[PDB]
């Protein structure tokens, strides 16, 4: 646990997170739920 | 190879100038090509293929 | 994150502006 510093975390999410496919399992009122698509769009920051 | 290739699908900013740089030599590459078929289809009928070119006299 | 990203972004303005103006020749 104490190997794990703020490089490597950073490291772990660009290798599991970063422009990753994910995925989703909703029930309820989710039609204001975002679609597959902009949640896939939000797995990576374009200004970086 | 792999240093540029991580870069690019890493880092917008990167991408971005990669796009630029593809624009810049892809319109070269297509208005040089376009130009040699040009050349090729037209031989003989050039400004500088005119035979009298320089005796207006 | 931050330094590295400007960096980046002024690479990206520089290489546009040579593409945009193609300064060739005025580069002496």
């Amino acid at each position: 646990i104490d190997a794990v510093d703020a490089s490597t975390v950073k490291r772990v999410a660009n290798k599991y997170i970063y422009d990753k496919d994910i995925a989703i399992s909703a029930i309820g009122p989710i039609q204001d739920l975002p679609d597959y698509n902009k949640f896939r769009r939000r797995t990576y920051w374009n200004r970086y | 190879f792999e240093g540029f290739y991580k870069l690019i699908m890493r880092r917008n900013s990167v991408y971005v100038t990669f796009i630029i740089a593809g624009a810049f030599f892809g319109e070269r590459a297509v208005d040089y090509g376009v130009h040699k078929l040009w050349e090729r289809n037209n031989v003989g009928k050039r400004y500088e293929d005119i035979s009298v070119l320089g005796q207006r006299p | 994150i931050d330094i590295q990203a400007a960096a980046g972004w002024g690479i990206a303005a520089a290489a546009g502006a040579i593409w945009v103006v193609q300064p060739f020749g005025w580069i002496k």
